[PDB]
């Protein structure tokens, strides 16, 4: 019953930093890896599942997210923070946006939407900030494919390629290196998994990597036929064994 | 928002402390136009510049603002103040005066300076703005709330350096194309980076609309800011 | 939905936010009011540090509420917007009401309500601002000058002033301002408040700004070019002995 | 720095000592009441000679049968006369009488408790207690004239006598030998004038002190300049001829 | 132990106690002495009214809450006003939905109830003032004690105060002999005026000083103050 | 009380319970067809009136309520039980089951152990009755911790009544019976005064019995009441 | 019905209102001025329900002139009528709706054009070279469908109006007193205090 | 009812009558159309007794409240407009009442308000409200002259309700009459109309519709 802490629990020091956000961007540096890298023809976000016992089921606990049909996040930092915001982020697509345009949100709205969730929590009384880096990749009609990187303080960045999290500075440097804007996603995903395989301690393979793309409509994911102007999602998640094959070519 | 034994708002001090870090914007006003510069938080090779505004940002038709500090803040502010525009135009079938809008966003920061033990926004904005009663105008507000109008003003890092510069360098009968130039020339000089180049800068214009009679804002693609930048001769 | 008490009692019985509230008031810039016979003059002071502001568009101290009643302050700048609004509805509305502009001493004692109330609320500070009310009662030519403080204790002076140095001009007001004898005239009252802002301001160039209150709504702002001549014949004049 | 309203070990509510404290350095006022009138007088003490000394509104008009004295932070009060001309007229309202003077004094003691943020029991509209102090002076059918002395601490006292601010202590003494059940409303004018003129800083004069009283036959009046003047003459000469 | 213990009344101290209520506690103890007696036909509060100059009005200590029932006061008066009124409604609710007299034992719950919601909810402080409440219901003569920590206790007779020690010392030897002074409510009185007596330090109790009130079978509650005091003193 | 500490407790709970040990001693027995609830209830002077300062508390028409710590605390909690109790009976037509009531209490306890804007309840309360299946007794800590119980003590005497509690809980595997509970309560009671004997105290019984009381909860009184105390007068000596 | 005239000729805007208040069987009033100013050149006209019209005719004057001393400056009569629409609209949807037609007669200083405004209580804006409100507009349209000229001075417009005073005179069941007539130009607003028998 | 009053050289004339109805019913022939808000101001009653008498009574403490915080006597505009404010604030729940404010001050002069439950608030130098109006006015109008004597003018009132007790069936009982000057109200009595009508009749010769 009732809140005693109605005041901003993130303040100024007399230096000018704003603590709270800093200390929930040193919980980002403490979490597992995950990257995004963008093509001339889609997007590839990936990460590595870190399990919790050998007696978990790692299936049942996806880094990688759907947030709407173009649209899907990762992140790097406190997982259950991440699980909200992405439960948050879906509800917002919708309430703000697809029950007034009757069209899904192109990724920088959405994204924006996200921000100002995650701004809020610097700001209102009472809450710490969410101790996660996401990255979204998507795709819409007028702005072709996007990655964007969203950090605790709510600002977000439009990148070519990035990494958070753990290996952040290496695997940066390491795509700096590979990047170019002739990219095909193929290529990219071939990246996406020699970046990764730096930063693995363990197995590296299609068990405990999470790799997802925003590529190509796929109407046999669908589930309806019959409008020939609903061609299906652009995000996929990649399969255990279609990762695998990438790996044998690696 | 408690006062200190000074007579000073302690978390408002320590927010305007936060912004001076930020890249410094400069707003430079002539009589035919206004020039909005700002350079971005020392980048990288991999961030997309073709998809991103993080110090420009549009408010209504004739009017913008340049950000200093806190981006996520000034999106909160940014908006408020895009419906501001809208609910002015809409009771009177007038874009919004310049000044009243400026005036409306300040007070809402003066606000979170005497009541609800919010923290402040770090955020300094830089308005220009067309209206037809005072023509351009350039102004000022921090995260106090005060505002003033300039004719020359610079936000963020280096005010300090960069508002002595233009102080010598400005002149009442300037043309737009003149404060360009005086513009990129005073963050050449003032810049923690090697050379200034187009990629770490973000630029602005509000004419005369080519050629017409009406106000337009070009906010510059990235291209055409490494043309401006040869220009004005330092590659 | 945050009312925890900022202002509070002391040990010695201060209130100390509205005391550190005048310290606010005390670094601002200067303010001063003079009410001569038939008129009240307003003169501020604007600081030398930043010299390349746009004066057409820039906030002036001097603010009017209703077309009789001015307003000048000394503190936080964005701290006397809220109240100059509020005095400006609050005029309306007693024209709508009471069928009658307000009397100078009314919106005083308005504006000092809020003033106090800000001191006794949760959640609130007081207002860094020290207020000079001046104007003409409607019907009539008798001259008011009234200033408010952060503790909402408000009265009429004769001359006062506020701000930095208003204590160096104080003591200039309280030799030179003499209560049978108030100046005769407009010309004659702009004068000595030049002169008691020429004490603190030492360049007085357009650093000094005037503001003439007459009778029946008649107020009007003084340029650079009338005070540059005010300004010059006062340091001429005065030289020889 | 705790609470607003945390008892002190000894039993005692931190916020309300302080604020009896915010009283003692406030203007001196003092109020005699006799058989044939009460009478208040305050000091006014201007902070400067350009201040124009008639705006200093330190004894108000509460109802015809009602006035009052304060001293200390003299801006709290605005609202606690509002309450109490408010609380007489309603009265008025609701059963064509007066008002008792007892039962406004108990009405703006009630608006005094009113402090802390909306205490479980019941609500509370304000944030710290009044930083002043009231003397409340009328008169009602059933109790004749009398004198209250209503605190922050919501508390109030009747008194024959009764002097509040910083020239309290002394002026006290002083009123504990001066007053007698039998003064004339002339005899206490001129107690009231001597025993501030004691405690005061300037020299007492028709300007920088305020005399006023109420009589169950003229209601409650604010002398002007020109009578109290007349009635300092009328000091002046019985002291210097004693 | 005594440390950052003492803050505000929702902070237990490691020995369990609590620092804000037992300060209320101790504003009780500095209040003027009162007392408070009965038999089975009456019941009697006397209570040492306290001036604050020779200038001043004693300030009142006895409060009528109903024809049945009354209360004097010790500590914060306004306290006492808080808490009479409401158990002046609480009375008054009784006549009004019931048509029935408010037991005093229901008066004593609903008080200590009352005062528990204080010691509990934070940023409000306890009620700072002891009562001594009397009356005569449907089972007779009643007094209750009430003590800020919402304990009342029900009692034959008792003191709270400064220097009630005395009194209550007087109270418990007298025991046997005022519970049956029946039918006689002057004998009452003059055995409570006594009993008040025993905890003067002070000076000899004047006819300002004295305050004292009755309630029993035939006699609705009432207040005795200044001259009607006099033939006790 | 919001606040863990570095190794998982809550120390604000624990000193809510030396408050509860402070308390005077109150016991409950669980009797083969009801519920026996005893108290100790210290005279602090004479001047108190004897049997009319009822520390035993009714919750509808069958549940009985005892507690030692913080009294006024205890009367909260039986406020809100019989809140609780009503709305039961409002919404499902039946009186409320005891383990049905116990939990009701029990996260209301617990409520108070959330929140820095509160502090724990400052007393352990031994409470039960007859319902559809059986007699229950409970007792529930400061924490919100309840369990069922066969007999339980809380308060000063705490040690030395569970002492005796737990001998007859060995002697009497098959039952106890409702007439024989009371005397061995008023027993036990006096078995845990030995501690405050410098003090003088006061008996209080009550029972709730299928066949004694029909299920409804009473206070022993009068000759039951007499006839126990005089079980423990002439087997304390 | 309460007579509601407008006419905008090439300088000036000219605005006529009757002036009789009716309560029943009774003429209570025959010099009602059915009229706010709203800023110096800006004239707003009233009719309706009787209590609603003065209230919301002094509640927009209110507003208009705290918008004056806001922002130092006065309003264009285009905007002033867009924030009287607005009102209106809102109004219409609310538990109890302002029952006013309004006219707004303007002299714009920044464009040196008179500009006429009419406004009925649902919030229907429309700018006219001439308008009324209630029955009158029934005889006073087609009248000036037939006598109005664009180029018309202040003098010939006061002409016009006289020819439509006398139809209505001539023709409505009802004596509404004659009218107020008032000119609003660059030199602001002005009374022609004779038009009854001028 | 009947009240009415006017301006003329000597100030103001104010005249009621004193019948109170409920139907066809003549519930009291005593009442008081008028109320007396401060020695400078009067208050006059139609329709709804209750919804007058409450309100104007209100309006009595609230004109007293401005003189307590304002040190002044509130002016006739203001006071009829604080009546006209609230009064709107019930339009549409069914108040009745027809009133005046009459009253004089230095800076207004003598000055009449009618204020009714529909919000209309009129200033003017004649008016009669109340069931009776028509019967006041017909008197009235016909032998108004600026220029009345105080005298004449008291009795044009006097004679107008009169007119109307007699043609009104809701009129009747009692004249009471009120005169308002720059001092400034005073009363100038009650006047039955059981005696009044037969004098008048008399006195006057008019009144011929009446056999005996
Ligand atoms: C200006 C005034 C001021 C003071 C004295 C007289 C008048 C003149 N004025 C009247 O005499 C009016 C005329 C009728 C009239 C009434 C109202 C508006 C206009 C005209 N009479 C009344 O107000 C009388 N009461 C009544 O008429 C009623 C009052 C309440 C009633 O309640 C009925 C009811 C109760 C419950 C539910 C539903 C209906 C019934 C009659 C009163 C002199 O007893
Ligand atoms: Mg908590
Ligand atoms: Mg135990």
């Amino acid at each position: 019953m009732t809140d005693r802490y109605s005041f901003s629990l993130t303040t100024f020091s007399p230096s000018g930093k704003l603590g709270q956000i800093d200390y929930a961007l040193t919980a980002v540096k403490q979490g597992v890896t995950s990257l995004g890298i963008k093509a001339t023809n889609g997007v590839v976000i990936a990460t590595e599942k870190k399990s919790s016992s050998p007696l978990a089921m790692s299936e049942t606990l996806s880094k990688v997210s759907l947030l709407t049909p173009d649209i899907g996040a990762v992140y790097s930092g406190m997982g259950p923070d991440y699980r909200v915001l992405v439960d948050k982020s879906r509800k917002v697509a919708h309430t703000s946006y697809k029950r007034i345009y009757g069209e899904y949100p192109p990724t920088k709205l959405l994204v924006s939407e996200v921000a100002k969730i995650m701004q809020e929590a610097t700001q209102s009384g009472g809450v710490r900030p969410f101790g996660v880096s996401l990255l979204i990749a998507g795709h819409d009609e007028f702005n072709g494919f996007s990655l964007y990187q969203v950090d605790p303080s709510g600002s977000y960045f439009p990148w070519k390629a990035t990494a958070i999290g753990k290996g952040s500075v290496a695997a940066k440097t390491f795509l700096e290196k590979r990047w170019n804007d002739e990219l095909e996603l193929e290529d990219a995903i071939h990246i996406a998994l020699l970046t990764l395989k730096e930063s693995v301690e363990g197995e590296f393979n299609g068990d405990t990597i999470e790799l997802a793309i925003i590529g190509d409509e796929n109407p046999d994911l669908l589930g309806y036929t019959g409008i020939p102007t609903d061609k299906g999602p652009r995000f996929r998640k990649l399969t255990s064994q279609e990762i695998n094959d990438r790996l044998e070519a690696l | 928002t408690i006062f200190s034994p000074e007579g000073r708002l302690y978390q408002v001090e320590y927010a305007l402390e936060s912004i001076s870090h930020a890249g410094t914007a400069i707003g430079i006003m002539a009589s035919d136009g206004i020039v909005l510069a700002a350079e971005r938080k020392v980048t990288s090779t991999l961030l997309e510049q073709d998809t991103s505004t993080e110090k420009l940002y549009k408010l209504n038709d004739k009017i913008a603002v340049a950000v200093a500090g806190l981006t996520a803040d000034a999106e909160i502010l940014i908006n408020t103040a895009r419906i501001h525009a809208q609910n002015y135009l809409k009771t009177y079938n007038e874009d919004i005066p310049v000044e009243i809008l400026v005036r409306r966003l300040s007070d809402i920061k003066q606000g979170y300076t005497q009541h609800g033990g919010l923290r402040p926004f770090g955020v300094s904005f830089i308005y220009a703005g067309y209206d037809d009663r005072y023509g351009y105008q350039l102004y000022t507000s921090n995260p106090s709330g005060n505002y003033t109008g300039w004719k020359a003003i610079s936000v963020g890092a280096n005010t300090s350096a960069a508002q002595t510069l233009l102080q010598m360098d400005y002149k009442d009968d300037m043309k737009v194309d003149d404060a360009i130039e005086l513009a990129l020339k005073t963050l050449s000089k003032t810049t923690d980076s090697s050379a200034l180049t187009y990629d770490r800068l973000e630029f602005a214009t509000i004419r005369k609309g080519a050629n017409d009679g009406e106000v337009y804002q070009k906010i510059f693609k990235p291209q055409e800011i490494k043309d401006i930048l040869v220009k004005t001769g330092i590659t | 939905g945050y009312d925890r008490a900022l202002s509070i009692f002391s040990p010695d019985g201060h209130i100390f936010q509205v005391e550190y509230a005048l310290e606010a008031v005390k670094r601002g810039t200067c303010a001063v009011g003079v009410k001569g016979k038939n008129c009240v003059v307003l003169g501020c002071e604007r600081r030398s540090t930043l010299k390349l502001q746009d004066t057409r568009i820039t906030p002036s101290k001097v603010s009017k509420i209703d077309s009789h009643v001015v307003l000048s302050f000394s503190g936080l700048n964005a701290d006397s917007r809220i109240l100059i609004e509020k005095a400006r509805v609050e005029a309306q509305s007693h024209r709508l009401t009471l069928e009658d502009p307000v009397t100078v001493e009314y919106l005083t004692r308005y504006v000092a309500g809020v003033q106090q109330r800000y001191t006794q609320s949760g959640g609130v500070r007081p207002f860094g601002v020290s207020t000079l009310i001046a104007g003409f009662d409607p019907r009539d030519d008798e001259p008011k000058l009234y200033q408010t403080e952060p503790s909402g204790i408000y009265s009429s002076w004769s001359a006062q002033t506020i701000g930095r140095n208003s204590k160096t001009v104080r003591e200039f007001l309280e030799k030179n301002y003499d209560r049978k004898e108030p100046p005769a005239t407009v010309e004659e009252c702009v004068k000595l408040t030049v002169r008691s802002l020429l004490e603190v301001v030492q360049t007085g160039a357009k650093n000094i700004e005037i503001t003439v209150v007459k009778p029946d709504s008649d107020i009007v702002a003084l340029s650079s070019e009338e005070i540059n001549q005010y300004v010059t014949q006062i340091e001429q004049e005065k030289q020889e002995q | 720095d705790r609470g607003v309203s945390t008892f002190s070990p000894e039993g005692r509510l931190f916020q309300v000592e302080y604020s009896l404290e915010a009283i003692k350095l406030g203007s001196t006022a003092i109020g005699i009441a006799t058989k044939e009138g009460v009478v208040l007088g305050v000091e006014k003490r201007a902070t400067s000679p350009l201040l124009e000394s008639d705006s200093i509104e330190k004894i108000v008009e509460i109802d015809r049968h009602i006035g009052c004295a304060m001293s200390g932070l003299t801006a709290d009060a605005r609202s606690m006369i509002e309450h109490a001309r408010t609380a007489a007229v309603t009265h008025n309202l609701y059963y064509d009488e007066d008002i008792n003077v007892e039962s406004l004094t108990q009405s703006v003691c009630d608006l005094a408790l009113r402090f802390g943020e909306g205490a479980s029991g019941e609500e509370r509209l304000m944030s710290r207690p009044f930083g002043v102090a009231l003397l409340i002076a009328g008169h009602d059918a059933d109790d004749g004239y009398q004198l209250f002395h209503a605190e922050p601490s919501g508390t109030f006292y009747r008194y024959n006598a009764k002097a509040i601010g910083s020239g309290s202590e002394g002026a006290q003494a002083e009123l504990l030998n001066e007053w007698h059940s039998s003064l004339t409303l002339k005899e206490a004018e001129l107690l009231v004038l001597k025993i501030l003129k004691q405690v005061m800083e300037e020299k007492l004069d028709e300007n920088n002190a305020q005399l006023s009283c109420i009589t169950k036959q003229d209601g409650f009046k604010i002398y002007d300049n020109e009578k109290t003047a007349e009635l300092i003459k009328e000091l002046k000469e019985k002291e210097a001829a004693e | 132990f005594r440390n950052n213990y003492d803050g505000d009344t929702v902070t237990f101290s490691p020995t369990g106690r609590l620092f804000q209520v037992e300060y209320a506690l101790e504003a009780i103890k500095q209040g003027s002495v009162t007392v408070g007696l009965r038999s089975n036909t009456h019941a009697v509060l006397v209570a040492l009214k306290r001036n604050a100059d020779e200038l001043s009005s004693y300030q009142k200590k006895i409060i009528k809450c109903d024809e049945h029932m009354g209360l004097s006061l010790a500590g914060l008066a306004p306290d006492a006003r808080v808490l009479s009124n409401y158990l002046r409604q609480q009375c008054n609710y009784s006549s009004l939905v019931f048509n029935r007299k408010l037991a005093v034992e229901r008066a004593g719950h609903l008080l200590c109830d009352k005062a528990q919601k204080n010691t509990q909810s934070y940023g409000g402080r306890p009620y700072g003032v002891g009562l001594l409440i009397i009356g005569y219901d449907k089972s007779g003569a009643h007094l209750l004690e009430f003590q800020p920590s919402g304990n009342v206790t029900e009692l034959y007779g008792t003191a709270i105060g400064a220097r009630s020690q005395g009194a209550k010392t007087y109270l418990e030897r007298t025991l046997d002999t005022f519970i049956k002074i029946d039918g006689n409510p002057d004998e009452l009185i003059k055995a409570g005026v006594e009993a008040i007596s025993q905890s003067l330090r002070d000076e000899s109790l004047t006819v300002d000083n004295l305050s004292i009130a009755i309630v029993g079978k035939d006699t609705p509650f009432t207040i005795y103050d200044g001259e009607a005091v006099a033939k006790y003193i | 009380n919001s606040v863990f500490s570095p190794d998982g407790r809550n120390f604000q709970v624990e000193y809510a319970v030396k408050a509860v040990e402070n308390g005077t001693t109150s016991i409950g027995i669980k009797c083969n067809d009801g519920v026996v609830f005893a108290v100790e209830k210290l005279i602090t002077s004479k001047l108190l009136v004897p049997q009319k300062n009822v520390k035993i508390q009714v919750v509808d028409r069958h549940i009985g309520c005892v507690y030692s710590g913080l009294i006024p605390d205890g009367r909260h909690l039986v406020n809100r039980g019989r809140e609780e109790a009503a709305s039961f009976k409002k919404l499902y037509k039946t009186p409320i089951p005891i383990p049905a009531f116990a939990d009701r209490l029990g996260q209301y306890v617990q409520a108070h152990t959330l929140y820095n804007s509160v502090r724990p309840f400052g007393v352990s309360t031994i409470f039960g009755g007859v319902d559809k299946n059986g007699a229950h007794l409970y007792m529930l800590e400061p924490s919100g911790s309840y369990w069922g119980y066969k007999g339980a003590a809380t308060g000063k005497g705490r040690q030395s009544a569970k002492a005796e509690l737990e001998k007859l809980v060995d002697h009497h595997p098959e039952g106890l019976s409702a007439r024989e509970a009371v005397k061995q309560a008023a027993k036990i009671i006096y078995l845990a005064h030995e501690d405050n004997k410098e003090k003088d105290f006061e008996l209080e019984i009550s029972w709730c019995s299928l066949s004694e009381t029909n299920g409804l909860h009473k206070f022993v009184k009068g000759d039951l009441l007499q006839e126990a105390i005089d079980f423990a007068q002439k087997e304390i000596n | 019905m309460d007579i509601i005239l407008g006419i905008r000729v090439q300088d000036s805007v000219i605005l006529a209102s009757s002036k009789a208040v009716t309560r029943g069987i009774s003429v209570l009033k025959d010099s009602d001025d059915k009229t706010r100013q709203l800023s110096p050149h800006t004239l707003m006209s009233f009719a309706g329900e009787a209590g609603d019209t003065v209230q919301f005719a002094e509640y927009i004057q209110a507003n208009i002139q705290l918008y004056s001393i806001r922002e130092d400056y006065e309003l264009s009569p285009q905007a002033v009528s867009s924030f009287v629409r607005q009102e209106l609209a809102k109004s219409i949807r609310s538990r109890r709706p302002y029952q006013v037609n309004v006219l707004i007669g303007g002299y714009d200083k920044k464009k040196n054009k008179p500009e006429l405004y009419q406004i009925d209580y649902l919030g229907t804006k429309v700018e006219l070279p001439y308008g009324a409100h209630g029955y009158s507009g029934f005889y006073t349209f087609s009248l000036l469908d037939h006598h109005y000229r664009p180029d018309m001075t202040t003098e010939e417009g006061l002409d016009l109006l006289k020819l439509c005073v006398q139809e209505l005179e001539k023709r409505m069941p009802m004596d509404f007193k004659g009218v107020i007539v008032k000119i609003v130009d660059k030199d602001g607003i002005r009374q022609v205090d004779d038009f009854q028998a001028q | 009812t009947t009240t009415l009053a006017f301006r003329f050289q000597g100030g103001i004339i104010v005249a009621v009558d004193s019948r109170a109805t409920a139907g066809n019913w003549v519930a009291s022939q005593t009442v008081k159309k008028v109320i007396e808000i401060n020695p400078f101001l009067l208050g006059t009653m139609a329709g709804g007794a209750a919804d007058c008498q409450f309100w104007e009574t209100w309006l009595g403490s609230q004109c007293r409240l401005h003189e307590l915080r304002e040190k002044e006597r509130i002016s006739v505009a203001a006071a009829s407009k604080i009546l006209s404010n609230l009064v709107y604030q019930y339009k549409g729940a069914g108040l009745s009442m027809g009133t005046m404010i009459c009253g004089y001050t230095r800076k207004e002069g003598p000055t009449i308000y009618y204020v009714d439950s529909d919000g209309t608030r009129l200033k003017g130098d004649i008016f009669c409200v109340g069931s009776g109006q028509t019967f006041a006015y017909g008197v009235l109008d016909s032998n108004y002259k600026w220029d009345l004597s105080v005298e004449d003018a008291l009795y044009l009132g006097k004679r107008s309700i009169l007119a109307a007790a007699h043609r009104d069936a809701y009129s009747g009982g009692s004249v009471n009459l009120y005169h308002v000057t720059e001092d400034g109200w005073i009363y100038h009595g009650n006047h039955d109309v059981g005696e009044l009508f037969w004098k008048v009749k008399e006195e006057e010769g008019s009144f011929n519709n009446v056999i005996g």
